[PDB]
């Protein structure tokens, strides 16, 4: 149905740990993604939750929580590299399985 | 990933033009999606397709055509381009849950 | 006392009709509370019981459409199980899906289901832990393969745990 | 409610 991503932009430091906020409000069983797009490329898978341990693991040093009672899925990392400068979707499975993405957050590692 | 293959990459189109956006797959999933993304922000659903002579609107399809001849191929057509339809065209496929994204086509429209 | 939702799609291919026969039927318990038949003029989810009329036509419309999506997901599916048994392309074939949850009488769930059976037979069911696929032979063995990949026993248990039992106990405050 | 789209076979 629908995700908010509050901040539009974040900017961290070299070695900082990146927090990345996430909401939903879908009525129906929630399947969340989060995706990273670099300059003139697609968006790319970076973890997803279906069910079982909140808590996933993902591709390059990423991690996420899923929240049922605050309908959030925040995304992290403990350690940012400049190559970790990018845009950040956060996305909800639909009707047909088409995701349905957030506006994105802009990430820009100094 | 080269799984999922868009052509062209990059396209200048004049108002009134009819364009067409291809797309290839070699994942075999049954599910192909359009989307649209203007200003590197939201991408929104134009077309999508269960599979082969599957053709389903999406949240914004007015102005566009969409044909899926075979499993890989799905093609997005833009009848009479228009200058509110420049933005990056990405094609996804998927056999449900993870939908999986070319790296797109640019599309400008000169007004 | 132990009360149980399920629900049984069915596509079966014809020779020359490039849409196959579709259904759907739902059962509380023992009780079948909803159906949708494709041969119909007007195809849509219908109720069977009066404790049923009470659902907003917004319920029906959104029933109906994923119904639509449904026949389109088995249109696909019959072809590719062809493929799996190499089987001719004019001939008759059926796909069964069944799911549903069972639950307690503490509302909670015992037990989820998601299988498919192909011409009669058995072809892939997920086990009680909601984790695991049992396929029938290797055909099955593809899509279990694919599943488990796709982390496809994640996908169902998140419905199985939650909204089914949840529109279970909606429907029997309703009945 | 139904399930939600099913994975392809």
């Amino acid at each position: 149905q629908s995700v908010t991503q509050p901040d539009a932009r974040v900017t961290v430091s070299e070695g900082a740990s990146l927090q990345l906020r996430c909401k939903y409000s879908y009525s129906a069983t929630p399947y969340l993604f989060w995706y990273v797009q670099y300059p003139r490329q697609g968006p790319q898978l970076l973890l997803k939750y279906y069910s079982g341990d909140p808590v996933v693991q993902g591709v390059n040093g990423f991690e996420a929580e899923f929240s049922k009672s605050n309908s959030s899925f925040h995304l992290r990392k403990a350690s940012v590299h400049r190559s970790d400068s990018a845009v950040y979707f956060c996305a909800v499975s639909g009707f047909a399985s088409a995701l349905t993405f957030g506006s994105g957050t802009k990430v820009i590692v100094l | 990933e080269a799984a999922v293959t868009q052509s062209p990459r990059n396209k200048v189109a004049v108002t009134g033009e009819k364009v067409t956006l291809s797309c290839n797959q070699t994942n075999n999933h049954n599910n192909m999606y359009w989307y649209r993304q203007d200003t590197g922000h939201e991408l929104r659903l134009i077309y999508y397709s269960y599979g082969a002579g599957s053709t389903e609107k999406g949240d914004i399809p007015d102005g566009y055509k969409a044909s899926r001849p075979s499993q890989e191929n799905f093609s997005l057509t833009l009848e009479s381009a228009t200058p509110s339809q420049t933005s990056v065209y990405f094609c996804a496929s998927g056999g449900g849950g993870t939908l999986y994204f070319g790296a797109g086509t640019r599309l400008s429209v000169l007004s | 006392g132990p009360h149980s939702m399920r629900y049984y799609e069915t596509a079966t291919s014809r020779r020359g009709l490039g849409e196959p026969r579709y259904t759907s039927v739902g059962y509380v318990d023992d009780k079948e509370f909803v159906r949708f038949d494709s041969d119909a003029e007007n195809p849509r989810y219908e109720p069977q019981v009066p404790w049923m009329e009470q659902e907003g036509p917004e319920y029906w419309e959104r029933i109906t459409q994923v119904a639509k999506g449904q026949e389109q997901w088995f249109r696909v599916n019959l072809r590719t199980l062809l493929g799996y048994y190499n089987q001719s392309a004019g001939g008759t074939h059926t796909l069964q899906r069944m799911y549903g949850c069972d639950v307690g009488s503490d509302g909670r769930l015992l037990r989820g289901y998601e299988q498919f059976a192909y011409d009669g037979c058995d072809y892939i069911a997920l086990n009680e832990d909601l984790r695991t696929w049992t396929a029938a032979d290797m055909a099955a063995q593809i899509t279990r393969r694919k599943w488990e990949q796709a982390g496809a026993a994640e996908y169902y248990r998140a419905y199985l745990e939650g909204e089914c039992v949840e529109w279970l106990h909606r429907y029997l405050k309703n009945g | 409610q139904l399930s939600p789209f099913p994975f392809d076979l």
